């Protein structure tokens, strides 16, 4: 099927692996950011997931919105009544990347509150158009999941949902996921997924085409079935909230499995 | 950068999003052209298509791709700096319409066409709007993709993107019939219909509308059944009204081509746009083991 573009899949891949590299913000930006904190960008990443789902905006836009939004703070001193507006922006610029009806700019402004005007909207567009030099097709977790699922035989629903779901329950918490590349993210939050719902593990066909194994996938893993575990007391619940829904079948309702079995 | 290096020759063009200069610079001899996209600062912003074209011709470093030099920009314009290609191929078969254009010419440019598109759809971009007007010639006997206006990077699978997409005449038919998905082939078919009308000079599916253009290529390709096509009459935009035309001819379609010419043609007009060749497997095909570069 050409819509799973047999000869490009593995060109692709190898290509998104060496971008996500190039497209990978300062692991340690926050510390360096002397009126912003990882909880701050906990409260704006999950603003960012309700902006998602009000105007029915792609999962892949919010994921290159937080790729935006990382990049430009670990290039640019912020202040937190700043915070914001860099986050509406990016939420602006990645709608216009990747939705086929975007909304307009005065729907940004609405939802800010009336926080900013429009006009700041528009100069911060440019500024982060400016800092990011326009590298703007930046690979995802969600690009890297969905060439995972081919590998499911067959695919299933539920898998596809909550290793979706645990793939932005990462985008919140800049500690520790910063320090993941999104196609280990992507793997972990598919292993475990996968795990979840049927038993198995990683397949050894991605293996091949990863490189990741298990082992290499355990840090990760670690964080992530933690995150997984304590995802209902988080202060941020939007992401559980979207994935209750029956257009993700449920799966944030889904109990977590006590232990991974190494 | 700074337009202050720049000395404007003459207006090469305009568009929906600006005009197109060739320019001198003053300082390095170089010439260029310069897209100016004027920016909608108390309204929209930098456009969603400047947007895609500029970060999208920033990851596309072939050298049958157009290079983005530089993107210079003020507070109210962006102005694109592109090299200066001599014309486009619309404009050189046009010229070329009494003195025909020589096969290993024909040859050369597709397969040229075909070496930067397998770069595109090798880095997870569609460019959507293949067509002589956006292919641009040098006087060496080079060719490139050029406007990646329309193009968008892909998933893998690939999802719902802009139906509204490629030029009427050069529009694959799975966008015709309305699927939900649609992929690499569909510049593939362009390819092709720009393949023919290389040879013939005239634009091989020339519809002045939708259902116009379907006929077009059913008349002269076969209407499509289940058994060349699985799929097609479960089409959304299907119509079993249809009238049954027998497949043409290749060698009445371009009567100038050889046998490996109608064959690579034939794989990439396929129906089918899993059964249509890619532009990776295009380039090993045996219309081209003979391929030169010559000048036009
Ligand atoms: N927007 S920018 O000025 O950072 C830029 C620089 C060079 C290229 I090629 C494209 C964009
Ligand atoms: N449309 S575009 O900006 O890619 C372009 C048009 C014409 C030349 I000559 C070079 C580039």
């Amino acid at each position: 099927g050409v819509n799973e573009v047999p000869d490009y899949h593995e060109d692709i891949h190898t290509y998104l692996r060496e971008m996500e590299v190039k497209c990978k913000p300062k692991v340690g930006y926050m510390k360096k950011q002397p009126d912003i904190t990882n909880s701050m960008r906990a409260i704006l990443v999950d603003w960012l997931v309700e902006v998602g789902e009000e105007y029915k905006l792609q999962n892949e836009t919010l994921h290159l919105a937080v790729n935006y939004i990382d990049r430009f703070l670990s290039s640019m001193s912020v202040l937190r009544g700043k915070l914001q507006l860099v986050g509406t922006a990016a939420m602006l610029l990645a709608s216009k990347f990747e939705e086929i009806y975007p909304p307009e700019v005065a729907e940004f402004v609405y939802i800010t509150d009336d926080t900013y005007t429009k006009k700041q909207v528009l100069r911060m567009e440019h500024l982060v158009l400016k800092v990011l030099a326009f590298d703007l097709a930046a690979p995802t977790i969600n690009q890297f999941l969905t060439q995972y699922f081919l590998h499911q035989q067959p695919a299933n629903c539920k898998v596809e949902s909550l290793a979706m779901f645990l793939g932005e329950l990462s985008l919140i918490d800049a500690d520790p996921y910063l320090k993941y590349l999104p196609s280990v993210i992507a793997a972990a939050a598919f292993h475990l997924a996968l795990y979840t719902v049927t038993g198995q593990s990683w397949p050894e066909s991605l293996v091949q085409k990863t490189g990741y194994t298990l082992e290499t996938l355990k840090p990760c893993l670690l964080d992530l079935h933690q995150t997984y575990l304590r995802a209902p007391q988080h202060a941020q619940q939007s992401i559980r909230e979207k994935y209750k829904n029956s257009k993700y079948h449920g799966v944030s309702l889904l109990n977590p499995p006590e232990t991974l079995n190494v | 950068g700074s337009m202050e290096n720049f000395q404007k020759v003459e207006k090469i063009g305009e568009g929906t999003y600006g005009v197109v200069y060739k320019a001198r610079n003053k300082l390095t001899g170089e010439v260029v052209a310069l897209k100016k996209i004027r920016l909608d600062t108390e309204t929209e912003g930098v456009p969603s298509t400047a947007i895609r074209e500029i970060s999208l011709l920033k990851e596309l470093n072939h050298p049958n791709i157009v290079k983005l030099l530089d993107v210079i920009h003020t507070e109210n314009k962006l102005y694109l700096v592109f090299e200066f290609l001599h014309q486009d191929l619309k404009k050189f078969m046009d010229a070329s319409a009494l003195t025909g254009i020589p096969l290993p010419l024909i040859k050369s440019y597709l397969f040229q066409l075909l070496q930067g598109l397998a770069f595109c759809h090798s880095h997870r971009v569609l460019h959507r709007d293949l067509k002589p007007q956006n292919l641009l010639i040098n006087t060496e006997g080079a060719i490139k993709l050029a406007d990646f206006g329309l193009a968008r990077a892909f998933g893998v699978p690939v999802r719902t993107y802009t139906h509204e997409v490629v030029t009427l005449w050069y529009r694959a038919p799975e966008i015709l019939l309305g699927c939900k998905y649609y992929s690499t082939a569909v510049d593939i078919w362009s390819l092709g219909c720009i393949f023919a009308e290389m040879v013939t000079r005239r634009a091989l599916f020339p519809g002045d509308s939708e259902i116009d253009q379907l006929f077009r290529i059913f008349r002269t390709l076969g209407t499509p059944d289940e058994v060349v096509w699985p799929g097609v009459t479960s089409m959304p935009d299907y119509k079993p009204s249809f009238p049954k035309w027998a497949r043409q001819d290749f060698s009445k379609v371009v009567p100038p081509l050889d046998e490996d010419g109608r064959s690579l043609l034939s794989q990439m007009l396929h129906y089918d746009p899993n059964k249509r060749i890619s532009a990776k497997a295009a380039l090993a095909h045996p219309f081209f083991q003979d391929v030169t570069k010559p000048v036009p």
